[PDB]
């Protein structure tokens, strides 16, 4: 359970755009051209995100950079979301796995 | 006629002030900048930034 | 020894808050409102002294034409120190220091090496008093401006038009500013001479004085804009405590770290007590009289305190100030829309917390109509995901009951703002109840204890007690969505029988007004008959409860409200006499007439008002058989700022001309001009400019 694998910084630019545009809030706006190109851009961004992880394979880390922990047996990064407080301690900031 | 009468009265006030407060050399943009650099206006900017 | 500040103190001449008692007088520089200085006990002790400095300076301008550094300056410094200290305590008329300065300027222009410190200090004191004299003619000019404004306005007064005033503003503007033939042309010559010098801090004051001489019209316009804060002709202290508390507030906003902290709570209490302004009164002749008076600019000062420079959000000294500041800000915009629309531009500060900063939005939107109808696609939709992920807030949930919901029927276009959250909320925060809602929830609420158990925080049922928000938004008259709202709704006919299983008065009130708003909405409702035959049963067993509560001898309050709420149902759409809706047969007509008369009898017999008694009688009977100066000063300052365009031409051009003028008949000599004109005046100007950053 306890093993965590280290990672470099992962850019989330088009992925967050796709997650924002893919959830129908009020207008339920869908597009055969805009959403398809947005999904293609997000996939290309994820691919070029992965292609530099193998480039940064042996590299020491100093105190002060972003480190992006990854759970090994779950293949699930642990995240801290600003909006949602903790369930038990009701003055806190909850951690999850995404 | 809004921007013209204001220009006329501004020019009149300017001329009144000029003849109140008063071989003149020629002026141009090409000469005032090198004159200001000769007196050292570059150093003021490069030290103030 | 003579300026020991026993009877007096230094007073600035640019003071504000003028009155109506001295402005009807149009006199020149000879006389003022005070007509001099303090009383006749101290002026004779200095009258023989005042002539001494004038005679000494008139001798100095006589035989000190080249210069003096031979201990004569060792007396001129003391005499100008005495002169400066007598200027600042206000023992002069304007006709005297003008005479002093028209000869004082003539003693310097009679024309990196180290020089004498002594004359440096003398010149510093004299440029300080030259800085002072420009600040007293400003007050005279402003005084003359509103004096002539009052006399021309009251010459053509239409109150107990303005076109006659507009033909004089340009005349006086071109008369008293320019177009003459007040030092003159030689005023600037000594300023340039003092600017071209060594490197003192004196040249900073001289250059500030030079920039003060120019740019005169825009600064007198700004001062005249600022000084118009007229009050009801008393002003003995009324503006004074607000001003000194604002200055006290000026030192406790930037850094609170702790002598400054102990003042904040007290000064916020004092400001809130001044702002509430006898709320138990009529709130018209006392609140509105002083309401515009702190609208002089004291709006963002509290917001700068509220901008949280410190972020220690633990259990600490935050809560001693923030609740009080929030309460003061609620008292700031409770009057009308003038402050409400002004604070409406700062709605980006009260978004995320939902606990203390949501009370601002909660209370600011009481009864406005043209401000809360301009809500964009971002304000109310910010709280769609803030209802989730933060629990259910009883304090917050009353806010959207006011901004959007209803005063009767509020509006149709904001129904898409308020109803689209139901389909956007995948959590479906609006649930009805569970299967154990009969007694496992309602036995603790008011069957246990009254008085709302220390301000209405149950976290469970008031979130479902405030479902009148869901009830009356589109059920008033809107035909936006009927199927969409009713699909996720608690399916009205089913939820009636769990209400009669165990009756709770507040939930009963919410259910009956929800059902009443549902029924009287539209005539295009598809199903009516089985909604009509079943509402007869609830009407019967609720009239039974009304008759049961009627036996109480005016010892209840919920029943009276319930009866009034049910009065509209009786006065609502009439009953039907089709196959369904049995037409008030023996089982139906025997309870809607006999038992309804007693219901109104208690109200008539009690102290209840007749506003709702009449509808019951009509429905029961029917159902049986079946100070202009504030705008004036704004107009004047608008017309005064209309002429700003020629000011730029009259200002910038003469500035760039006189900076192109170092040498033009200055004394037109030879010895004092080859140092003056060598391209070195601007050199020394920018050499001093880089040294003033520190």
């Amino acid at each position: 359970d306890c093993l965590f694998k280290l990672c470099p910084m992962n850019r989330y630019s088009a992925q967050k755009q796709f997650w924002k545009a893919a959830k129908p809030g009020a207008n339920s706006t869908t597009d055969a051209v805009l959403l398809n190109k947005l999904h293609h851009a997000a996939d290309l961004e994820k691919k070029q995100n992965e292609t530099e992880n193998r480039k940064l394979l042996g590299t020491v880390i100093q105190y002060g950079n972003v480190i992006q922990l990854l759970h090994l047996k779950s293949n699930k990064y642990l995240t801290v979301n600003k909006r949602l407080p903790a369930l038990l301690e009701k003055n806190a900031m909850r951690v999850t796995l995404d | 006629l809004r921007q013209l009468e204001d220009h006329k009265r501004g020019e009149a006030l300017r001329q009144i002030l000029v003849n109140r407060y008063y071989s003149r050399g020629e002026m141009s943009l090409a000469e005032v900048q090198c004159h200001l650099d000769k007196e050292g206006a570059s150093n003021l900017v490069i030290d103030l930034i | 020894m003579h300026v020991d500040r026993d009877p007096q103190e230094q007073v600035t001449p640019v003071k504000y808050a003028r009155l109506w008692s001295e402005i009807p007088s149009e006199i020149a520089i000879d006389d003022y409102d005070s007509s001099g200085a303090s009383k006749d006990e101290i002026k004779e002790r200095f009258a023989q002294t005042m002539e001494f400095v004038e005679e000494y300076l008139r001798d100095v301008v006589c035989q000190r034409f080249p210069f003096s550094d031979k201990e004569k300056n060792k007396l001129t410094f003391e005499v100008v120190n005495l002169a400066r200290n007598l200027i600042y305590f206000g023992f002069y008329n304007f006709s005297d220091l003008l005479r002093l300065t028209k000869i004082l300027l003539a003693i310097l222009d009679c024309v990196p090496e180290k020089e004498d410190i002594m004359v440096m200090d003398t010149k510093l004191k004299i440029i300080e008093i030259l800085q002072f004299i420009l600040n007293v003619r400003l007050d005279y000019r402003i005084s003359c401006l509103l004096c002539i404004f009052k006399r021309e306005f009251d010459e053509s007064n239409s109150q107990s038009p303005g076109a006659l005033d507009f033909e004089h503003i340009e005349e006086q503007a071109e008369g008293i500013f320019g177009g003459s033939e007040h030092g003159g042309r030689t005023f600037l010559r000594v300023l340039l001479h003092l600017t071209m010098h060594d490197y003192p801090p004196l040249v900073s004051g001289a250059l500030q004085l030079l920039f003060r001489h120019f740019s005169q019209r825009q600064e007198v316009l700004q001062a005249f804009k600022q000084v118009q804060l007229l009050v009801t002709s008393q002003d003995v202290d009324n503006y004074k405590q607000i001003k000194q508390d604002l200055d006290q507030l000026r030192s406790i906003v930037e850094k609170s770290e702790s002598y400054n902290y102990r003042v904040v709570k007290e000064i916020l209490i004092r400001l809130s007590k001044l702002c509430v302004q006898e709320s138990a009164s009529v709130r018209k002749s006392r609140k509105q009289q002083q309401r515009l008076l702190r609208n002089m600019g004291a709006h963002a000062v509290v917001l700068e305190l509220l901008q949280i420079p410190y972020e220690k959000a633990e259990d600490t000294k935050m809560q001693e100030i923030m609740r009080l500041a929030h309460e003061f800000l609620q008292n700031f915009c409770a009057g009308n829309q003038q402050n409400q629309a002004l604070l409406h531009k700062h709605i980006n500060l009260f978004l995320n917390p939902g606990i203390l900063e949501a009370v601002t939005m909660q209370h600011i939107f009481m009864n406005n109509f043209q401000l809360c109808s301009e809500i964009n696609e971002r304000v109310v939709q910010h709280f769609v995901h803030c209802i989730e992920t933060h629990g259910r807030n009883v304090q917050y949930i009353k806010f959207l009951q006011t901004i959007v919901k209803a005063e009767g029927k509020f509006i149709k276009k904001c129904q898409d703002m308020v109803m689209a959250e139901l389909v956007n909320s995948g959590e479906d925060v609006l649930v009805f109840y569970n299967d154990r809602a009969s007694f496992q929830t309602l036995i603790q609420m008011m069957r246990s204890e009254r008085d709302r158990m220390d301000e209405n925080s149950p976290l469970f049922m008031y979130h479902i007690h405030l479902v009148e928000l869901l009830a009356v938004c589109t059920e008033g008259k809107n035909v936006y969505t009927e199927i969409k709202c009713n699909s996720l709704l608690p399916l009205d006919d089913i939820v009636r029988v769990v209400t009669h299983e165990d009756c709770i008065p507040e939930v009963k009130i919410a259910y009956i007004n929800f059902l009443n708003h549902c029924y009287v909405d539209t005539e295009v409702e598809m199903k009516e008959i089985y909604t009509s035959n079943h509402m007869w049963k609830l009407f019967e067993n609720f009239l039974v409860d009304i008759c049961r509560a009627c036996n109480n001898t005016s010892d209840r309050k919920h029943a009276d409200s319930v009866l009034e709420k049910y009065v509209t149902e009786i006065v609502m759409s009439i009953v039907t006499t089709f196959f369904s809706s049995p037409f008030s047969d023996q089982s139906t007509t025997l309870q809607t007439r006999q038992p309804v008369f007693v219901q109104l009898l208690q109200g008539v017999f009690r102290v209840y008002h007749c506003n709702w008694l009449m509808p019951s009688q009509k429905a029961s009977v029917e159902s049986c058989i079946r100070r202009n100066i504030i705008e004036r000063l704004q107009d004047i300052v608008s017309a005064l700022e209309d002429r700003l365009r020629p000011l730029v031409q009259a200002e910038l051009s003469v500035l760039v001309d006189v900076l192109h003028r170092p040498e033009l008949l200055f004394p037109e000599n030879t010895d004092a001009r080859r140092k003056c004109e060598s391209g070195g005046f601007i050199c020394k100007l920018i050499k001093h400019t880089k040294q003033l950053l520190e």
